[PDB]
């Protein structure tokens, strides 16, 4: 299926590509595991074009930056594509030249961190550096032209010997907060509530992606010593990232997902947003444009299949049957997480 | 022929089993010449009959009020697991259980291809929308109900040819197999507490 840039409205179900320099660029941060997987297998990275990322992005090419910020979200079964429908975005307005503030999972934050650190110049935050160090070291690579533009005003201190005064380029701050790593989430919030502050200037045009949301108001695996549960109030990168959903602001736009897979707490077939969220998220997450993610339909499906047997990546004998497509269609149910897997094995 | 008990009450006499096999082999030299009139009567009174009947009852179908369209309601049955299958006749492929989606009600994998045997054997599988209900049991014992009373419930819209050949591939016999009891003074039915020589 023939295709040039994300971009076009009768090109639904059609194969975009991107190459390697322009996904080190665009993705710093992960990529989804079986889709990196599918594009270091095949040497090509390739994609297809989804009625809802369609409507997605004429929603963001209509968009006025006076507008305060207008929050989206991608909801959906287990492996349905929502977490790709997000990177089409992503890679679109990138080439536009945007700032991209792309949070993968927002789960690894609220879950499964070695090291918790306490912080009371927050009043009881603690900061996670193994996560905001890989973030803010993915950051860097993500925006480069715009980190030494940016003209930070404000005073901050790292340490007692450490300081940087106003006029200093933002890139600066994000690899000082790399280099020192015990600090790296305190320049983590500080990046964010300066990104946003500047938002308010034609420079910045600003995507805010977290994938994951209901980490944000979900209840909390990580635990103090005295084996006391702590929220996710508690942790500075939440604290801080709540405040980068909150419509505050001009010239962004905040596309967000609600997982089923990453999430706590959550039952295995909640797809619907207001049970992912509950009553703290929903509430505090205000209007949005609820967009449906669902299987691919015939005209997707049979796409899919032709651009797996254009690789040769189905070596079964039988697969180029009509009897191969209904068997797959019938075991997958047309999803597609689903036939992602039933072909790895076929 | 009769059987030995049969002689043995038509003449009100105990019978040893040489006897009976003596006769027998005398009727078959009475069948092997020219039969008469009153010698056909003869072995007649020592000939009975069986009856023997193999069909897999066909359920005429049931054509609703609502659409005015046709439906086949399936009873499968195995082990601690009992299902329902209603199959729509015209279909778009949808399969519904107990309110959800197959997909979702076996994500094991293994279960979904019991599911897709009957109707990937009758080649029917876009053509036709089965409602489920399904109850007791662990999940292949419940893929497998399913796979039972789905392939009864197709064979009011299969050909009475294809039917034979859905018993010859198993579709449609329940499953005997089921637990057995554990006995006293043993493990696992099977299984004994070890046994010491010395
Ligand atoms: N061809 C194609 N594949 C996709 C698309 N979106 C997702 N996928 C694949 O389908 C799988 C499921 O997508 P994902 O967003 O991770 O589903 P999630 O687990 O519900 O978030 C991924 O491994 C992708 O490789 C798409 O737009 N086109
Ligand atoms: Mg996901
Ligand atoms: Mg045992």
């Amino acid at each position: 299926x023939x295709x040039x840039x994300x971009x076009x409205x009768x090109x639904x179900x059609x194969x975009x590509x991107x190459s390697l320099q322009e996904l080190k660029t665009v993705f710093p941060h992960g990529l989804p595991p079986r889709f990196a997987m599918q594009v270091k297998t095949f040497n090509e990275a390739c994609l297809m074009v989804r009625k809802p990322a369609l409507e997605l992005l004429h929603y963001l090419k209509n968009t006025n930056f006076a507008h305060p910020a207008v929050r989206y979200v991608l909801y959906g079964e287990k492996g349905t594509g929502k977490t790709l429908s997000l990177c089409h975005i992503l890679h679109f307005c990138a080439k536009q030249n945007w700032l991209i503030l792309h949070i993968p999972d927002a789960h690894i934050w609220v879950k499964n961190c070695r090291d918790l650190l306490q912080s009371n110049y927050n009043k009881q935050r603690f900061d996670q550096p193994l996560e905001a160090s890989t973030w803010l070291k993915n950051f860097k690579t993500a925006n480069e032209h715009f980190l030494s533009q940016i003209k930070v005003q404000e005073k901050y201190v790292w340490n007692k010997r450490e300081s940087t005064e106003k006029g200093r380029p933002l890139g600066e701050v994000v690899e000082q907060g790399i280099m020192r790593v015990r600090n790296a989430t305190d320049a983590v919030g500080i990046v964010l509530k300066e990104l946003k502050r500047q938002s308010s200037l034609g420079i910045f045009h600003l995507l805010v992606a977290v994938d994951g949301v209901n980490a944000l108001w979900g209840r909390t695996t990580l635990k103090r010593e005295d084996k006391s549960p702590i929220a996710p109030e508690e942790l500075a990168l939440i604290h801080n990232l709540r405040k980068m959903v909150k419509n505050d602001w001009q010239g962004g736009a905040i596309v967000l997902t609600v997982s089923q897979t990453g999430s706590l707490f959550k039952p295995r077939n909640a797809y619907l947003p207001q049970e992912l969220l509950g009553k703290e998220g929903f509430d505090a997450l205000d209007p949005f444009i609820p967009i449906l993610v669902s299987n691919y339909n015939p005209k997707e499906f049979e796409s899919c299949i032709q651009y797996y047997l254009e690789n040769n990546w189905l070596q079964h004998e039988k697969a180029h049957t009509e009897e191969g497509k209904k068997e797959l269609l019938f075991l997958s149910n047309r999803n597609p997480g689903q036939l992602e897997r039933l072909c790895a094995y076929l | 022929w009769l059987i030995k008990e049969e002689l043995e009450e038509m003449l009100v006499e105990k019978l040893s089993d040489q006897d009976y096999a003596q006769f027998i082999r005398l009727l078959e030299r009475l069948s092997a010449l020219p039969c008469g009139a009153t010698e056909e009567d003869f072995v007649n009174r020592f000939r009975r009959s069986i009856p023997x009947x193999x069909x897999x009852x066909x359920x005429x179908x049931x054509x609703x009020x609502x659409x005015g369209m046709a439906f086949s309601r399936g009873e499968g049955k195995r082990k601690t697991a009992k299902a329902e299958v209603v199959v729509y006749g015209q279909g778009s492929g949808r399969i519904d259980v107990n309110g959800v989606d197959y997909l979702l009600y076996f994500p094991v994998t293994q279960d979904r291809e019991q599911l897709m045997f009957p109707l990937h054997f009758l080649d029917r599988l876009g053509k036709h929308d089965m409602t489920c209900a399904v109850s007791g049991g662990g999940r292949s014992a419940q893929a497998g109900a399913v796979r039972l009373a789905m392939a009864r419930a197709l064979c009011s819209f299969v050909t009475e040819d294809e039917v034979e050949w859905m018993r010859q591939a198993g579709l449609l016999t329940a499953d005997p197999r089921v637990r057995e009891r554990k006995k006293p003074g043993q493990e696992g039915a099977r299984r004994k507490f070890t046994w010491k020589k010395r």
